[PDB]
């Protein structure tokens, strides 16, 4: 039974409405430095009394050198992440090389695309940011996928609720001529951009740094809180 | 299994709605254990509360669930959860980590969300479990296939009321006996009924016995609930 | 037609299960009472015409030698569930463990069959409610009610269909945890008198007990570890005997 | 409310989805078929989308002795002519027997019929003219997606088909006698196709011709090879 | 993968100037037991074709049925099912050849050797052989089983090459076939005295002869033969 | 047990000249020590100016030649009447043969 | 819309898709069958749409096995589909039982197949009404089968546009020949009835087609009436129309 | 999904074509010295890295293609086309004919998967029998050969300009300029080397995508040629 | 909701209700009665069309050697039910080694009907089936199934448009006689009784071509010819 069909204006409404669920999803951003890529995600507010030790954070490891973050339906994202992890191992097994970030993106994009044209399935209510480094290479990588299956690379990019806003920020603040040559000033730009939408919070913003050769570290509440302080100072210094 | 113009899943929303009328269940995570308490919706003098089970189910020796929603839909999912646990144990010779079992169940639910043209299960679960990686854990899953972990949480009828109270009285350095108390008080103030009696309750605890080194699952007998009611001054 | 015909409405109701319950509501009344040494299930044999043969219809059915069932709602729906239930008692249990299942587990399986009709594609829920009475070595005597949703619950006593509301009430007055079986039969006969309109005799009333073991209904002697069926349908003659002493 | 699927009759006993499929033909560029006793000819005016575009191929060979012209959905002509290729092929391999044109007709009718009777499918949306030379001489056939097939001395289908069908309806006694004369049957065909033109004078790209006969295998003529017929 | 049980022996045939002749005896053997004596192994299809079959009789009966269906089906929606679009010897053969080779390819053969004799609508004589392996060949004479070994040599003395066919009359050809059938009854322990013969002539059509018998048999010299070497009486 | 193969004898020979080629065969067909036919051709014109012979088990050889002639027909159908070059024929014949690697055509093929 | 799917009963116990199928039949060319004393005759009306139709070439009567005639009015493709299935059904009876299929047996085979297509909402009923029969081991039989799968044996039968005219004519024959009717006669009478019935359709000119299966006239095989005997019947019908 | 309108068109196929009209422009020109394919990148933002926009792809050394519409839908067509060209080479030791490759992609297109493709393709190539060729493949399963063609949002305008400018002796260099020109006219943005991409296929060198530096030089040469009248 | 067999808000199945309606379409009445050692079924026979071959117009079916069945409903559906039951009764014999009893076949057809009641893709059959036999265990037997999946055994029964009149007429005979069968030894008298009571309740007289009679004896079920029926009609015409 065909659920994803065309309408008279030439629009696939289910694909279209899937985008609306992404818009409703908590925000996520990624910016890519001269020798790094940083991923940042806001935290929800339906309830608070949660256990954060066990609850799945918003950035998933796919292989040791590639990470995936998303905005949209949480349950839909698990399914894409599983398939991505399975493919990552399968590529190693048959090509004796880990996936390029572009290849893993094309894979995930393909999966989403496939669900836009099969009977009895609804598209994925998910957009992904996929970030990391190709094996034996130092040039940083960042890619976006969407429920239609389109994908592309980004100097920087944001998705989810109020991404409209944060894309405005980055469009004037990210200089292609001068990518944030430090891990530090890369996290700085990533925090500034999230601040515009988050409405002040240390337990609101989470950050993950990815460097070459499988170097990926999550930050702590306090480590981020240090950037929170120095940004709210330099704005109040004016 | 279709999207609304707004980006919401009709049948899922409506299933959550179904659940919001089911008897309440509460999970509270202590330092040295976990409490499960649940209220039986629709009762009678003639209903056999002794040889009864409708909201609290054992999944494993280290994991129990509390059910809000359609009982029969729940048994389907409990049964496949019990099997997944056993497959894990057979495969690895280790009891299944709580998260893994929970992820599996959520995935099954998510399936009905995304394909097949069949109605979602009208069920929400609270998971109480222990494993050697994270110790005590409390989880929740609903028809959307979404799952999250909690210090305290409630499902079914009157969650806003019950949630507020738990937030008000819960503290990190709690002990199990206090959590038992907190569970009963919270149900006591959110009941759609006259007063909280023993025949309207199911109760379970997961405690790491001080004499041994292993974890014990207790599903309270009718008389045992009745007793634990007097102590806390609800007689 | 591979989609579910039972879906959620915006109010969160499942329409088809409700409508199934309504069909159960129009059904002839049936009841079960649990005694200390027995369980009794009972119902009315609504003859559609006096030309029809009352005996030729099982409203009370043996599921295993220790488990009986009675129903309210749609007769034909019940009849296929009895068949599927007997078979599942074998395929899921006796062929595995060499003993018949305990009441709660058989009930569990029936409930499963009904749930599936609530969710599988191209089907409608069963339009019945069952009262299932039985015994097993470890749980003793029990009585359970199963509904179109696949939900089940244990009762000390209950009644379903047409005149259920009044009958639940009448039972509540009469039930104590010290009843002998003969007492439960008597109470069952009283409750049934209120719901029935026309004739009220052994040929319009069907009753079965789950009582003691009946060695003379076994078919063979020799193995003393086998004592025979606990389920027994009462005869037309046996009912009338207890009616005259009302 | 009755034109949802082919599995549905209207209150007057019509199948609308079939009728609508028939409609796609009337948008197809015109094509003509005709036969004497020694040959059969297809003339198919091809239609162009733009002046930079091909005048899309309307004639498909089916065997050394059989072929067809299409008016309507080209993809559907490809499904059906392909099935016809297989059926003609089967006749050769298994029986060493060239497939009778009539027999092709019955096979197409039956293939089209199934598609008018089962949910999920749709009627074919293409009409076909079928010529062949077999063991009983020359043959022309008209296929409609409803599954109706008819054997004719001549005919036309597509837009304004009626003109050529009228010309042929009168010229009947003149062409049926063009035995042993190939070029004069193509002439008569071309002279018939123009009675349904309006657009223009038929050019060297406009035209497609196909002939089969007594000692002539089915051959398609395009362009420079058809210049002598304009 | 199987084994022949009830069997038929040689089928022999040759073309002459105006048609083709085919013959076969009327026995069905069961190993060495000569079990059934009334068995027709020449199968006429229409008025222009005879199909002669040796080997397993149960498979033979299966092939009969196929040929009857072939006729029925050919008549369906065919106004000329018996004119121009009547079944030809070449069509019947290519059908059977196909089946035979498909069945061997599935390791489940029809345990037979088949000769298809007849006259094509353009008057051409048709004579072609196919067997359990799907091997097919044509010759001015054809024979299966023992016929291959004894009948071919005799029949080839009448028609040794293609150019001999216009020289050969029905009378000469039928005489050769009848003689070869006698020899086969002399030397083939699975042969029978009773046989059937059929001629398909481009003018006379199909003549089908039943209940023929081998006649003019030389046995008389047997009386003079005593012992196996030295014995005098 | 049933043996799916036989051997019908015969012999074939191919020679390439500068601007021609010959492929030759005998016309005899045999089984064991008997002659089936003195004139049963086994070298065939296949269209597109290709000649083929598949010599050994004649049943297998016939199947292959049939399947190749049919291949050529469909090549014209699928590729706008293109002439099948001899190298392309060769490769195609490889695939026909190899498709039967586990139950082979018992023939030596020359084109 | 108690008509937007097949397997739906309307509130009066009728099947609405079947009853629309009947409309499509009534909309069709007329065809008949006449049982005679040792056979059956079949005739049909072929509308000459145009001068360009090759005469005697678009045959509409169909043989099944060798002893059964089939003719139909409605959607021609639906008729063919039914005959194809009739033929598979006759082959399978012969294969298993050796004897060719008895006409009653063949009738129930079609009955059941047609009836199946009135059971599921994913299939539409057949838009034809079929007249068929032949000679089996005990007599000639004639049948008519409706889009519902309903069939009965008939002395005479008619379907299509000119059906009432034809039915009236047939009734006159039944009443005036209790003794019986020769195959030869029935052939002419069929020709008459087709010409008479062409009145309820007399816009386009028509071509006549007849076939028959008689014990003493065809040995109990189905054959088309051709040349001489066909002309004799066309003449007989032309004569007795004035 | 497989329904006819009373006009006898396929609803889903017609709506599919509407989706294509919403896509970036793609232009192809066929000469006797080669066939040129050009596209409009259309980045939805300046942060997007324009070189990651793949709307011209290689199918085989002698066959390239440009797309327009829901471009995600084209992955499985390109894959099928590549497999078909490679398979043909495996089975026949030769290059697939351009028309045959297009027919195979159109065959895939017919296979109503829940819906038609929301993408049209320009398939350009060379082969020995029929020379340089250009094809338009719609999600209908129909394909058309063109001397010149344009698809996507600027097509109606572009097709007219192609009608004017095309003649059967355009040199390859002339044709390249024409693609840039017509793209410059129909694009929302100002045409530069980062938002337009050129490619060609010549017999001698196969399908080559032009790098940005080589495209820039052609843009510059185009501006200078037009500033004369 | 009125097209497929889902429940209506009142807990009803409209399609099944409509299927009961269809059972009356033929405007025929039948009745079944039991003798001492036989079982009789009578049904009206109406051949409106002069063009019909009357011998082929029947609503009585020989299911097996021992079991007959009469249908009230349209013929296509009736034949479909007859084929299935024939098929079913032959299978039972092969798998179980004894003849399918009448009531077991009734139960089996009931369950099949119950499925069309429950699954959306199958319409119910617009028919009521009366099965009759002399069972080797039970004696003379009548079992009747409807489109709901319902079935039961009867002392006697009747079906069709005037069902109710025939039924009460029969109830009245049994009230008076005090027995549950026709106390007659020969099946000829049971048929005679059956016709008489159908006359007395339809207000109609019958000629030989207006009826159809099926009798079940120990080890045979048979249908009467027009001639045996005539002999029955003559004999009643000396009582009544
Ligand atoms: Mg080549
Ligand atoms: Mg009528
Ligand atoms: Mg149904
Ligand atoms: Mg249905």
């Amino acid at each position: 039974r065909a659920l994803s069909i065309f309408s008279p204006d030439g629009h696939i409404f289910q694909v279209e409405y899937a985008l609306e669920a992404v818009k409703r999803g908590t925000c996520a951003v990624g910016v890519k430095g001269k020798n790094c890529v940083v991923l940042g995600c806001e935290r929800r507010s339906t309830l608070k009394l949660q256990d954060t030790r066990i609850t799945p954070s918003k950035v998933s490891k796919i292989d040791s050198h590639v990470v995936l973050s998303f905005s949209g339906l949480n349950a839909d994202s698990r399914i894409l992440i599983e398939k991505a992890r399975v493919e990552a191992q399968s590529h190693r097994l048959t090509l004796e090389d880990p996936v390029t970030v572009e290849y893993l993106t094309r894979y995930v994009a393909g999966v989403q695309q496939r669900y836009t044209q099969s009977g009895g399935v609804r598209p994925f209510g998910v957009s992904t940011l996929i970030a990391g480094f190709d094996p034996r290479d130092d040039e940083p990588k960042l890619y976006q996928t969407e429920p239609s299956g389109i994908y592309s690379s980004w100097s920087a990019q944001t998705i989810g609720r109020n991404s409209k806003t944060v894309r405005e920020f980055l469009e004037k603040n990210y200089d292609r001529k001068e990518p944030p040559a430090t891990v530090e000033e890369c996290v700085k730009l990533t925090v500034r951009s999230l601040l515009e939408v988050v409405q002040t919070g240390a337990k609101n913003i989470e950050i993950t740094v990815v460097k070459p050769d499988s170097d990926i570290v999550a930050l702590s509440s306090e480590e981020i809180n240090q950037y929170v302080t120095q940004i709210e100072q330099e704005k109040q210094e004016q | 299994t279709i999207f609304s113009p707004e980006g919401r899943l009709y049948q899922v929303e409506y299933a959550l709605e179904s659940i919001s009328h089911a008897g309440t269940a509460i999970g509270i995570m202590a330092s040295d254990g976990i409490v499960l308490a649940a209220e039986r919706k629709v009762t009678s003098t003639l209903l056999e509360q002794d040889t009864s089970t409708e909201k609290l189910y054992k999944l494993n020796d280290k994991i129990a669930v509390a059910v809000a929603g359609l009982t029969a839909d729940a048994e389907i999912l409990i049964n496949t959860a019990r099997i997944h646990a056993q497959n894990y144990l057979k495969t690895y010779n280790e009891d299944i980590p709580v998260e893994i079992l929970v992820r599996r169940l959520s995935d099954i639910k998510q399936g009905y969300t995304q394909h097949g043209g069949l109605r979602p299960f009208g069920v929400s679960f609270i998971y109480a479990g222990y494993d050697d990686r994270y110790g005590y854990q409390l989880y929740t899953s609903n028809p959307s296939g979404n799952y999250t972990g909690w210090k305290a949480i409630s499902v079914g009828a009157n969650t806003s009321a019950a949630q507020t109270l738990l937030q008000m009285d819960y503290k990190d350095d709690m002990k199990v006996d206090d959590a038992i108390e907190l569970a009963l008080k919270t149900l006591s103030k959110t009941t759609d009924s006259s007063a909280l009696t023993y025949d309207r309750l199911e109760f379970a605890t997961i405690r790491k016995g001080a004499n041994d080194g292993e974890v014990y699952q207790k599903i309270f007998k009718p008389q045992e609930i009745k007793d634990i009611l007097v102590k806390t001054g609800i007689t | 037609y591979s989609f579910s015909l039972t879906t959620f409405s915006p109010s969160g109701k499942l329409g088809q299960i409700d409508y199934a319950l309504t069909a159960v509501k129009q059904g002839v009344t049936s009841l079960g009472i649990k005694a200390t040494n027995g369980v009794v299930i009972a119902t009315e044999k609504k003859s559609s015409s006096p030309l029809a043969m009352s005996e030729t219809l099982s409203k009370v059915s043996l599921l295993t030698p220790d488990i009986g069932a009675v129903y309210s709602g749609m007769g034909p729906d019940y009849r296929v569930l009895v068949d599927k239930s007997r078979k599942v008692a074998h395929t899921s249990y006796k062929r595995i463990y060499g003993e018949y299942p305990p009441t709660k587990l058989l009930v569990s399986e029936v409930a499963k069959i009904m749930q599936e009709a609530t969710q599988s594609g191209g089907v409608r829920p069963f339009g019945v409610s069952l009262l299932i009475a039985g015994h097993d070595e470890f749980n003793g005597f029990s009585l359970y009610q199963v509904d179109p949703s696949g939900s089940y619950f244990p009762w000390k006593a209950t009644a379903i269909g047409k005149g259920s509301v009044a009958a639940k009430t009448f039972l509540e007055k009469r039930w104590n945890d010290e009843l002998e079986l003969e007492d439960a039969i008597h109470i069952a006969l009283l409750t049934l008198k209120e719901s029935v309109e026309g004739e009220f005799n052994g040929d319009t009333i069907e009753l079965a007990i789950i009582g003691d073991e009946n060695p003379d209904l076994l078919g063979y002697t020799g193995i003393p570890t086998d004592k025979g069926p606990r389920f027994r349908k009462l005869t037309s003659q046996e009912i009338n005997d207890r009616l005259e002493a009302l | 409310n009755y034109d949802g699927d082919t599995v549905t009759f209207s209150p007057t006993g019509r199948l609308f989805q079939v009728e609508y499929a028939l409609e796609a033909i009337k948008q197809g560029s015109v094509t003509v078929g005709l036969r004497s006793n020694t040959h059969a000819v297809l003339v198919a005016l091809k239609r162009n989308a733009d002046e930079l575009s091909s005048y899309q191929k309307k004639i498909i060979k089916c065997d050394e002795h059989m072929g067809l012209s299409l008016a309507g959905l080209a993809p559907d002509a490809r499904v059906l002519s392909n099935y016809l290729r297989q059926q003609c092929n089967y006749s050769s391999l298994v029986f060493n027997r060239k497939l009778a044109v009539e027999r092709a007709g019955h096979l197409l009718c039956d293939k089209a019929q199934k598609n008018t009777q089962s949910a999920g499918g749709r009627p074919y949306g293409v009409g076909l003219l079928i010529i062949g030379y077999d063991k009983s001489g020359a043959h022309l056939l008209e296929f409609q997606p409803s599954g109706n097939v008819t054997e004719l001395y001549g005919t036309a289908i597509g837009a304004r088909s009626q003109g050529a069908k009228t010309y042929l309806e009168r010229t009947l006694d003149t062409f049926i006698k063009i035995d042993g004369n190939p070029d004069e049957l193509i002439k008569a065909g071309v002279e018939a196709i123009s009675q349904s033109l309006r657009d223009e004078s038929l050019t060297v790209d406009n035209l497609s011709i196909a002939i089969v006969g007594k000692d002539t295998p089915f051959t398609i003529y395009d362009g420079e090879a058809v210049a002598k017929y304009i | 993968t199987q084994q022949p049980i009830v069997t038929g022996t040689s089928v022999i045939s040759m073309k002459y100037d105006n048609g083709v002749i085919i013959a076969a005896d009327n026995l069905g053997s069961y190993g060495s037991l000569l079990r059934f004596n009334g068995v027709e192994r020449l199968i006429p299809v229409g008025d222009n074709t005879v199909v002669g079959i040796s080997g397993d009789i149960s498979d033979m009966q299966h092939i009969e049925r196929l040929l009857k269906d072939l006729v029925t089906e050919n008549a369906y929606d065919n106004p000329l099912a018996d004119a121009e679009e009547a079944l030809e010897p070449s069509y019947i053969f290519e059908y059977l050849a196909t089946v035979m080779y498909q069945r061997r390819s599935k390791m489940n053969p029809l345990w037979n050797a088949i000769i298809v004799a007849g006259v094509q609508s353009n008057g051409d004589q048709f004579l072609r052989y196919v067997n359990l392996l799907g091997v097919t060949y044509s010759s001015p004479t054809l024979a299966t089983g023992f016929g291959a070994h004894m009948a071919n040599p005799l029949l080839r003395k009448v028609v040794d090459r293609e150019s001999d066919i216009p020289k050969t009359t029905v009378q000469v050809a039928e005489e050769a076939i009848v003689n070869a059938m006698r020899v086969l009854y002399y030397r083939d322990a699975r042969s029978s005295r009773n046989f059937s013969l059929a001629i398909i002539d481009k003018n006379t059509g199909l003549t089908f002869k039943k209940n023929l018998q081998v006649e003019n048999m030389k046995w008389d010299f047997a009386k003079d033969i005593k012992g196996y070497g030295t014995q005098k009486i | 047990q049933f043996n799916p193969y036989g051997d019908n004898g015969g012999t074939i020979l191919g020679i390439a000249g500068e601007d021609f080629a010959v492929l030759a065969g005998d016309t005899r067909n045999i089984t064991d020590y008997s002659i089936n036919s003195r004139y049963e051709p086994k070298v065939f014109d296949c269209g597109d100016n290709i000649v083929m012979s598949a010599n050994g088990f004649a049943a297998d050889g016939d199947a292959l030649v049939k399947r190749f002639k049919n291949s050529v027909k469909w090549y014209h159908f699928d590729h706008n009447d293109k002439k099948l070059s001899i190298n392309s024929a060769a490769r195609n014949i490889q695939h026909l043969l190899y498709g039967k690697r586990f139950f082979p055509y018992y023939v030596h093929t020359i084109i | 819309g108690y008509d937007l799917s097949n397997s739906v009963f309307s509130p009066d116990g009728r099947n609405f898709q079947v009853e629309y199928a009947v409309k499509a039949v009534e909309n069709g060319t007329t065809s008949i069958g006449i049982k005679c004393n040792d056979g059956v005759v079949f005739a049909v009306e072929k509308l000459i749409t145009s001068k360009l139709l090759v005469p005697q070439k678009n045959v509409k009567i169909q043989v099944v096995d060798r002893h059964i005639g089939c003719v139909y009015s409605g959607l021609i493709p639906d008729g063919r589909h039914l005959v194809n299935r009739g033929r598979e059904e006759a082959a399978s009876f012969k294969k298993l039982y050796k004897t060719p299929i008895p006409i009653p047996a063949f009738a129930d085979r079609l009955g059941q197949y047609v009836q199946a297509h009135t059971l599921y909402n994913s299939v539409r009923p057949f838009g034809v009404s079929t007249i068929f029969g032949g000679v089996d081991k005990n007599g000639a039989h004639l049948y008519m089968l409706e889009p519902s799968g309903s069939y009965w044996g008939y002395k005479g039968a008619a379907t299509g546009k000119g059906r009432q005219s034809a039915k009236a004519e047939l009734e006159k024959l039944v009443d005036h020949h209790p003794e019986g009717l020769s195959a030869r006669e029935a052939v002419k009478q069929a020709a008459k009835i087709i010409y008479l019935a062409h009145e309820d359709n007399k816009e386009k000119d028509f071509e006549l087609e007849i076939s028959w299966c008689s014990l003493s006239e065809t040995n109990g095989l189905h054959k088309f009436v051709k040349g001489d005997l066909l002309q004799e019947a066309i003449d007989f019908a032309q004569k007795e129309i004035n | 999904v497989s329904t006819f309108s009373p006009e006898g068109r396929l609803f889903q196929v017609e709506y599919s074509l509407e989706a294509i009209k919403l896509g970036s422009t793609a232009i192809g020109i066929a000469t006797k010295e080669g066939v040129v394919l050009g596209v409009e990148k259309r980045a939805t933002s300046p942060l997007l890295e324009s070189d990651s926009i793949e709307k011209i792809v290689e199918i085989d050394r002698h066959i390239g293609c440009a797309m327009s519409g829901l471009t995600a839908d084209a992955r499985s067509m390109i894959e099928h086309a590549r497999t078909a060209a490679v398979t043909h080479n495996l089975y026949y030791d030769e290059d697939i004919n351009v028309e045959s490759l297009t027919q195979s992609v159109c065959d895939l297109a017919l296979r109503f998967m829940s819906r038609p493709f929301g993408v049209a393709l320009l398939i350009a190539g060379h082969d020995a029998d029929d020379g340089y060729q250009l094809f338009h493949a719609e999600p209908s399963g129909t394909f058309y050969r063109y001397n010149a063609k344009a698809i996507g949002s600027g097509s109606e305008g572009a097709q007219a300009e192609l009608l004017n400018e095309w003649h059967s002796s355009l040199t390859l260099k002339e044709a390249e300029l024409l693609v840039l020109k017509i793209l410059k006219q129909v694009m929302e943005e100002k045409l530069d080397e980062n938002n337009a991409q050129l490619s060609c296929i010549t017999k001698q060198d196969g399908f080559k995508i032009y790098d940005n530096e080589k495209t820039a030089e052609l843009i510059k040469e185009l501006k200078e040629k037009e500033a004369a009248e | 909701d009125r097209h497929i067999t889902i429940f209506s808000p009142e807990g009803r199945l409209y399609q099944v209700e409509y299927a009961f309606k269809a059972t009356n379409q033929t405007n025929i009445n039948s009745l079944a009665v039991r003798g001492k050692d036989c079982t009789v079924v009578i049904s009206q026979k109406k051949v409106p069309d002069k063009l019909l071959d009357p011998t082929t117009v029947s609503y009585i079916f020989c299911i097996s050697r021992t079991i007959g069945m009469v249908v009230n409903g349209p013929i296509p559906d009736a034949r479909n039910a007859a084929l299935r039951a024939k098929a079913e009764a032959a299978e039972f014999r092969y798998k179980y080694g004894y003849d399918m009893p009448c009531d077991v076949l009734a139960k089996r057809m009931a369950n099949l009907s119950q499925i069309y009641t429950q699954r959306a893709y199958m319409r119910p059959l617009g028919v009521i089936l009366t099965f009759v036999s002399v069972d080797e265990e039970l004696g003379p037997s009548i079992y009747k199934t409807d489109p709901a999946g319902y079935y039961v055994g009867y002392k006697a029964t009747a079906t069709g448009p005037k069902q109710q009149e025939i039924t009460t007429n029969l109830e009245n005979h049994f009230k008076k006689s005090k027995i549950d069968h026709i106390n007659e030894e020969s099946w000829e008298k049971v048929v005679e009784f059956a016709i008489t009571h159908m006359i007395d309740a339809l207000g109609t007289e019958f000629s030989k071509n207006d009826l159809e009679v099926g009798v079940a004896t120990k080890d045979k079920f048979f249908t009467l010819s027009a001639e045996n029926i005539e002999e029955r009609l003559v004999a009643i015409a000396e009582q009544d």
